[PDB]
């Protein structure tokens, strides 16, 4: 049972702006730790497998990072298809999968 | 081409129960493992269950373990979950993530191809 | 002060010394490198040390110079030698600890030794060739004064930029470099060692286990840990195919046993973890056994003297450096008093390392 | 620099003229150019005193014969 937290419960930014998100885990779980990007209404798909790996296809605008069991995804050049919720998945194993509670990116006015 | 589509998934009444399929197309599920994952409306992802057809291990989530029965013909590349004495918080939008095997690259792709997933409420 | 704390220098310094060069020589005798480069410096310390009362006796008097000329050169060109002796001997005292830890060689070392002296001598020849003694004024004072002609004009300052440079940049930088690369070794060697016995730990409770919860509790805390160590590659395909295949079985190995523990059978996760141990020993056990060999070499004795000799002898001689630095700014035009007036401080507090380098031996033998 | 100036002869290094005082040998030689009734000089720059046990430099140079 490990629990993965998210800090920014709500985020809200402008175009081409940098965004941080930090996810922490109740204990160690390696670089078992990936990010999955969900539309409103659309299935998630995965940004960044490892803890700090690109996955294939996803632009390069995309990074992570791992400090213990701080695991950050850095956005540089917010477009504004950025704008959906983004969640951490602890998958150190098949049955221990955690998803963390979630980071909405919103438009700032 | 590889993707996993959902079916079954609907509007049945509260206790009843529900056979959710998944069909995999472009790869082969004696070679991935098949999970489960739910999310509630308005509401985050939650991890359900998994299957493992080579091993033919399988694993639930304590909040639907022992109601849950999943299960994958390797024939048609398929994944079933049985769904038993629904309640009022499985209602909910489901998804038939893909993972991959240990060793290798495969396994550090978590859940990379992800389902349609389909709505069912009580 | 500075005329009597050189005689403190000299008591200590003398004494201490003395019983350095019997100890690396008789005691423990040259068996390693870094016993010959630690004599080398004993014996450069002495050396300076010799012409140290010259100088004590000559501040004195209020700075004035009772000796002949070829004191004045010997002292001055002593001076010299024991910077430059000192910092070679220091840097290759670092590549040999950076070799010994990170890439587990007599003739060598004595050639390198005495190449080190023939260069410090060669760096000393402007002292010992410029050097005389000056008649101050129609008064009696006589110095030892640095004479240079209109055809070596600014030769001060290109000793000055030298001293700076070619005596405490590039040690400072290869020492360094030896020493990060040092802690990069040490760094993946701990990671792996710490995740190994962490694995061996919640191995341990998994096999005093009751229930299967604390089974799957340990388990996952050795999946995690296996997965941790399988990232810490040891520094420097034959390793990696090997190295990282041997973790993939232990994490099978491990994962073997969170599906039996899953299912609620509590002895085939025991017999599992079992395995693992087993498979420890096929593959993993030579880069444990490895890195416990790079991490014993912290606990030795003379790594951590040529540590502490390394950073207090650049700790005294920052401030000589930088004041030198000063100085030739001032001459060179760029660029007061406070420069001139602790330039005695810093000569005096620079070479007192000499006097407490054997105390590190006492203190860290 | 900024060093005390000085002249000295070489009939050795003996010292003649010192200026920033006007400690002059036993001879007039002038004053601070010099004597030219007289029966090589060299031009020194030193500092007044020691800034360490090893900062003393004297420039010299400026060999000039009379």
């Amino acid at each position: 049972d490990i629990q993965m937290t998210q800090s920014p419960s709500s985020l809200s930014a402008s175009v081409g702006d940098r965004v941080t998100i930090t996810c922490r885990a109740s204990q160690s779980v390696s670089s078992a730790v990936a990010w999955y990007q969900q539309k409103p209404g659309k299935a998630p798909k995965l940004l960044i497998y490892s803890a700090s790996s690109l996955y294939s296809g996803v632009p390069s605008r995309f990074s992570g990072s791992r400090s213990g069991t701080d695991f950050t995804l850095t956005i540089s050049s917010l477009q504004p298809e950025d704008f959906a919720t983004y969640y951490c998945q602890q998958y150190l194993y098949y049955s221990l999968v955690t998803f963390g509670q979630g980071t909405k990116v919103e438009i700032k006015r | 081409e590889v993707q996993l589509v959902e079916s079954g998934g609907g509007l049945v009444q509260p206790g009843g129960s529900l056979r959710l399929s998944c069909a995999a197309s472009g790869f082969n599920v004696v070679d991935f493992s098949l999970h489960w994952v739910r999310q509630a409306p308005g509401k985050g992802l939650e991890w359900v269950a998994y299957i493992s057809s080579s091993s033919g291990s399988t694993s639930y989530a304590d909040s639907v373990k022992g109601r849950f029965t999943i299960s994958a013909d390797t024939s048609k590349n398929t994944a079933y979950l049985q769904m038993n004495s629904l309640r009022a918080e499985d209602t909910a939008v489901y998804y038939c993530a893909r993972w991959g095997y240990w060793p290798g690259e495969p396994w550090w792709k978590a859940f990379d191809y992800w389902g349609q997933g389909t709505l069912v409420t009580v | 002060m500075i005329p009597t704390l050189y005689s403190i220098i000299f008591v200590v310094g003398i004494f201490g010394n003395s019983l350095v060069v019997i100890v690396i020589y008789f005691y423990m005798k040259l068996k390693t490198v870094a016993s010959v480069f630690l004599l080398n410096l004993a014996l450069a310390d002495l050396c300076f040390l010799l012409t140290l009362p010259l100088w004590a006796v000559y501040t004195a008097m209020e700075y004035r110079w009772p000796f002949g000329n070829y004191l004045c050169k010997i002292a001055s060109a002593s001076v010299s030698f024991n910077l430059y002796a000192s910092v070679f001997l220091l840097t290759c005292l670092s590549i040999d600890r950076y070799l010994a830890i990170v890439h587990p060689t007599m003739l060598v070392a004595k050639v390198t030794c005495i190449i080190i002296w023939l260069l410090a001598g060669l760096a000393s020849l402007p002292a010992i060739i410029h050097r005389n003694v000056f008649f101050i004024e129609n008064t009696n004072i006589t110095v030892c004064a640095f004479h240079y002609e209109s055809q070596n004009s600014t030769l001060p300052i290109g000793l000055g930029l030298t001293k700076n440079i070619l005596g405490f940049l590039f040690p400072f930088l290869i020492i360094l470099t030896s020493y990060t690369l040092i802690w990069k070794a040490l760094k993946k060697a701990y990671d792996l060692e710490d995740n190994w016995e962490t694995l061996n730990d919640n191995l341990k409770v998994i096999e005093k286990a009751d229930n299967a919860a604390q089974v799957k509790d340990a388990l996952t805390k050795m999946r995690a840990a296996a997965l941790d160590a399988q990232k810490a590659t040891p520094p420097k395909s034959p390793e990696m195919k090997d190295f990282r295949h041997g973790f993939d079985i232990l994490v099978g190995q491990i994962d073997d046993a969170l599906k039996l523990a899953n299912e609620g059978k509590v002895k085939e996760a025991q017999a599992a973890a079992e395995q693992l141990k087993t498979t420890r020993n096929a593959y993993i056990q030579k880069y444990l056994e490895r890195a416990r060999s790079t991490l014993d070499k912290l606990n030795d004795d003379i790594f951590k003297i040529i540590m502490a000799i390394v950073l207090f002898f650049f700790f005294s001689w920052i401030p000589h450096q930088i004041f030198t630095f000063l100085d030739v700014l001032i001459q060179l035009g760029i660029i007061a008093d406070i420069v001139d007036t602790a330039m005695p401080i810093t000569i005096c507090i620079a070479y007192f390392n000499n006097c407490l380098n054997p105390l590190f031996y006492g203190f860290l033998g």
